[PDB]
């Protein structure tokens, strides 16, 4: 539906560039020259090649800026003609028109100041919409974090006042990326588990994309029941999986306790994760998460199990699993002890009264501390 | 009732880290294919 | 002489707080007693 | 004595009571109630019992002697 | 220019706050509460500011003006201003008003605003003099009310001295106010007095004495959580000097928790510096977020690597933050802390390695803590044991480290002693909040 200015595609590639690894490739380089071209984008031509220093074409820079200088002038022509020989309407497309430009061009700062004036200019709310809607997509592009958390406010304010639900689960979808973008992943599932049955915004991703992206979330974030009934008995998830044999495998090997199968589709999904632009700094976050998830899982149903036997059903070593159990264990995420001598970790599950009187402390001595801040702030 | 006689002497990311994201240590890629080998032979 | 300054004062004191008291006691009883004759 | 006034407005509503049926609440306090024997009473209400739970038609349990719905 | 008329604005709505926070001292001193006093008070560090010459010329030339030698003594230590054409007489005392002597509740506050204005000004000299001369007027007043405003100027007073760079010269006469409170009951200014002596006695890095004071003298609970804040962080200091790690954590934590919220920029980061650089010494890996926080994140950056150095374990990280920060610390106070720490490391792996395991052999522990020997190993796990870190006991028969077992708590005594002691307080907060009830005649 809307149109995909700017492509996060672009924005990809040029991660995927700035990554050491991949820095030297040269497949990600012809498919970003390729869409510069037909894009004749020449301000973030200037900005990547004084990012990654590369050598700047002048030729080819040359006609760039001479394609968008007189494609600019024919967008001023035309927004002249509409002030003077047709309505407000005209005025206002033709501004719609240059800052749609100016965002394909590649300019952040020009497009932004064009759609904030076409914006002020707007009056139909579906086009305040759009406009939000553009801005969102130039905020992820830059992943300018202010820009998108108050493009999201707008749009949310804008829908309460008049929402349609296309626009709503199109917001909806923006807001599950930036979640993921903040490591907020247990709004980002629920975002997603959401909008997975209607899944419309092909401008953001391709639907695979978005279905990888949701079985990942879910799986971070969701517990077992939750898992099982929404993920792994998903229809639409399911059958799209059917086409993501890696993916699918990563997901029921979990949930099946098939943990050596799911510890290499996990190594997988992490060099899959650092390579995208969008889950970039989370991967070490959620390859660890995935880790405790695994280990207490595995424990939820054992009281004692050989280190052995952990071991075995990981596809490790005994050194291997006692260290990240011992690691996890001291930042206080696993209900356990290992007993080295023997090599048995024996699990320290509260039972349900104890663990209702910590709570209880915990939240009454935080009420209490209010209280007495409250009572002093008071009494004189 | 400022407390004046103490002076009052990026990063810049929303989500909350851990102490174990400071932590350095190779991908866990490498660690499991490390393993996978070790115990394979 | 500070003697009686001293001395004064502190009855000064505690005089006051157990007026306070006496007042708020008082509006406690008048409370209950409304509800009784209630 | 507050507590043995209680105690009191307790046994207001003690065995026996007269079932009869609540015409209409006329003000706090005070309403209308059509007996079982064959009369209607203008009496009143304890304090106790929720203004809400009188239903134009609910029944109701008066005392004996009095008639005051209890 | 109407710049200045705004200024003279700003001006004259001080002067009515100012007529307030008097009419305030006067209304308790007429209605025999110090309640109004406290709030005068909490008024005062609002007012401190938007002032300037005039404000207090035209205050000192509206109050007073009983041709005392009080205004012999404050107008020559601040400008007038000339011949405005806004020659608003400012007279709150008409005829009685002012014929009678002021109350040392105005007397005293306006006397402050001079100080304070001083202070302001950065002529400590000058400021000086004027406060000398308020505290020979307040010293043989024998007010309960005053006490309070005494309480303030006391703290004020040792203020000044602090830019005097002298804080001796008046260490005596503190002590003798503070004794004079103590006989007098008071509360307010025994707390201030006490805080202030305890900054002095740091200042000039008397711990023995001050922990001499604060097991002799007892802390008024009935003050401000601001003084009991700082009372508590300067506990918290010397009890971290005297080794009593632990009582200095849940000090300065109390501490911590009676901030003034988001008040006290820099005595939050100090505080902050102190119970994490304690915290480490117990071996306890601090709160994260206290580095993130907005204001305390560059002033704990180097704490933030020290603790990451720490909890790496990796020692030549901790002597490269001691060679570049370390000299930082010493302008924090806390370099002979951060060398305990130095030489403590070893106390947060073994911690570690008691959560984390149930029955660790020796021979894992030392290879896990990089301990050159087994034996090195139990020196340390026994002494760990004994110093209350650790919970566990070496069956040195056949070496290895077993932890104590947990026993199921709710079936023993302690959520019984834990709810005895939230009972009391919640009982205790129901017997203050009805105690007062603050029923007006």
């Amino acid at each position: 539906g809307l149109p995909k200015n700017p492509d996060l595609r672009i924005a990809q590639l040029r991660f995927l560039l700035s990554l050491p690894e991949h820095r030297g490739d040269a497949a990600v380089r012809d498919e970003l020259m390729a869409a510069v071209r037909d894009n004749n984008m020449a301000p973030y031509y200037e900005a990547l090649c004084k990012s990654l220093d590369w050598q700047i074409d002048v030729d080819l820079l040359n006609k760039m800026k001479k394609a968008n200088e007189d494609e600019l002038k024919r967008l001023d022509e035309e927004l002249e003609d509409a002030e003077k020989n047709l309505g407000e309407s005209e005025i206002r497309d033709a501004m719609m028109a240059k800052a749609e430009y100016l965002c394909r061009i590649g300019d952040k700062e020009g497009a932004l100041t064009a759609f904030r004036k076409t914006y002020d200019k707007t009056v139909a709310l579906g086009h305040r919409l759009d406009i939000v809607f553009y801005l969102l997509r130039i905020g992820l592009f830059y992943m300018d974090n202010d820009l998108i958390t108050r493009n999201t406010e707008k749009a949310k304010s804008l829908i309460e006042e008049g929402g349609d639900w296309d626009r709503r689960n199109r917001l909806k979808v923006y807001q599950g990326l930036y979640c993921v973008a903040i490591r907020d992943f247990k709004q980002a599932a629920e975002l997603f588990l959401d909008t997975v049955s209607t899944f419309t915004s092909y401008e953001l991703m391709d639907y695979k994309t978005f279905v990888t992206y949701t079985v990942y979330v879910s799986m971070i974030a969701l517990e077992r029941p939750d898992l099982r009934e929404k993920v792994i008995k998903g229809a639409e998830i399911l059958e799209v999986l059917h086409s993501l044999p890696a993916v699918r495998q990563y997901l029921f090997s979990l949930y099946e306790c098939r943990y050596s199968v799911f510890f290499q589709s996990l190594a997988v999904v992490e060099q899959e994760m650092k390579k995208d632009w969008l889950f970039a700094p989370h991967y070490r976050y959620y390859v660890r998460e995935m880790r405790i998830h695994a280990y207490s899982q595995l424990l939820e149903s054992y009281r004692s199990l050989t280190l052995g036997y952990m071991a075995e059903a990981f596809g490790v070593g005994v050194e291997f699993i006692d260290q990240e159990l011992s690691r996890f264990i001291a930042a206080g995420r696993l209900h356990c002890k290992i007993d080295k001598v023997n090599e048995i970790v024996e699990t320290n599950r509260p039972d349900s009264k104890n663990w209702q009187y910590q709570e209880t402390i915990k939240k009454g001595d935080l009420l209490l501390n209010r209280v007495q801040k409250l009572s002093r702030v008071i009494n004189m | 009732d400022e407390f004046e006689e103490f002076p009052a002497e990026e990063d810049a990311h929303v989500w909350e880290d851990n102490w174990d994201d400071d932590n350095v240590e190779d991908d866990f890629s490498n660690q499991l294919r490390a393993e996978l080998e070790k115990h394979g032979y | 002489r500070q003697y009686y300054l001293s001395k004064i004062e502190e009855l000064q004191l505690i005089v006051n707080d157990k007026s306070q008291n006496l007042r708020r006691l008082q509006a406690q009883r008048n409370e209950l007693n409304a509800k009784v004759r209630l | 004595e507050f507590l043995h006034a209680q105690e009191e407005v307790k046994r207001i509503q003690s065995i026996p009571l007269v079932i009869g049926q609540f015409l209409e609440a006329v003000d706090q306090n005070t309403a209308i109630v059509g007996s079982t024997t064959g009369s209607n009473y203008y009496v009143r209400i304890l304090s106790t019992i929720d203004r809400e739970l009188l239903k134009p038609n609910a029944s109701v349990a008066l005392h004996k002697h009095s008639n005051a719905l209890v | 220019a109407a710049a200045e008329h705004s200024q003279r604005e700003l001006d004259t709505v001080t002067l009515e706050d100012i007529k307030e926070h008097v009419k305030q001292l006067e209304k308790a001193v007429s209605g025999k509460e110090p309640r109004f006093v406290l709030r005068a008070l909490r008024m005062l560090p609002s007012t401190s500011r938007r002032l300037n010459h005039y404000v207090l010329y035209k205050a000192v030339q509206g109050f007073f003006t009983s041709n005392n030698a009080t205004r012999d003594f404050l107008l020559p230590f601040l400008e007038e201003p000339m011949d405005t054409e806004a020659d608003l007489q400012f007279r709150p005392r008409t005829g009685k008003a002012a014929s009678t002597p002021l109350l040392p509740e105005v007397e005293a506050y306006l006397q402050l605003l001079v100080v304070i204005f001083m202070m302001n000004s950065k002529r400590y000299k000058e400021a000086q003099k004027i406060s000398d001369d308020l505290m020979q007027k307040i010293s043989t007043q024998n007010r309960r009310a005053l006490d309070l405003v005494a309480a303030k100027c006391y703290y004020y007073h040792a203020r000044v001295y602090e830019f005097l760079d002298k804080l001796d010269v008046v260490r005596s006469f503190l002590h003798a106010r503070l004794r004079t409170a103590t006989l007098r009951h008071d509360a307010d200014g025994q707390a201030t007095l006490l805080n202030l002596l305890l900054r002095n006695y740091l200042h000039y890095s008397l711990y023995d004495q001050a922990e001499k004071l604060v097991s002799k003298s007892v802390f008024p609970e009935q003050a401000n959580n601001n003084e009991w804040a700082r009372y508590l962080y300067y506990t918290g200091r010397i009890k971290a000097i005297q080794l009593e790690y632990s009582e200095a954590r849940r000090t300065m934590t109390n501490a911590l928790r009676k901030a003034p919220q988001h008040t006290a920029v820099g005595f939050k980061q100090t505080v902050h510096k102190l119970l994490i650089v304690v915290e480490l010494l117990l071996g306890e890996i601090p709160d994260r977020l206290q580095f993130r926080q907005p204001s305390l994140k560059r002033s704990l950056m180097p704490y933030f690597l020290l603790t990451q150095a720490v909890r790496t374990g990796n020692l030549a990280k901790f002597n490269q933050v001691l060679d570049q920060f370390g000299e930082k610390f010493q302008a924090d106070g806390t370099y002979t802390l951060i060398i305990r720490l130095r030489h403590n490391v070893i106390k947060t792996g073994v911690r570690m390695i008691s959560l984390s395991y149930s029955r660790i052999s020796l021979a894992d522990i030392a290879q896990k803590l990089q301990l050159d020997s087994p034996e090195d190993a139990e020196f340390i796990v026994a002494k760990a044991i004994r110093d209350g870190v650790i919970e566990a006991s070496i069956n040195h028969e056949k070496g290895y480290v077993q932890s104590k077992e947990m026993i199921d708590i709710y079936s023993t005594r302690e959520p019984q002693l834990a709810f005895h002691q939230r009972i009391s307080f919640c009982l205790d907060i129901h017997n203050m909040s009805v105690k007062a009830m603050r029923f007006p005649p």
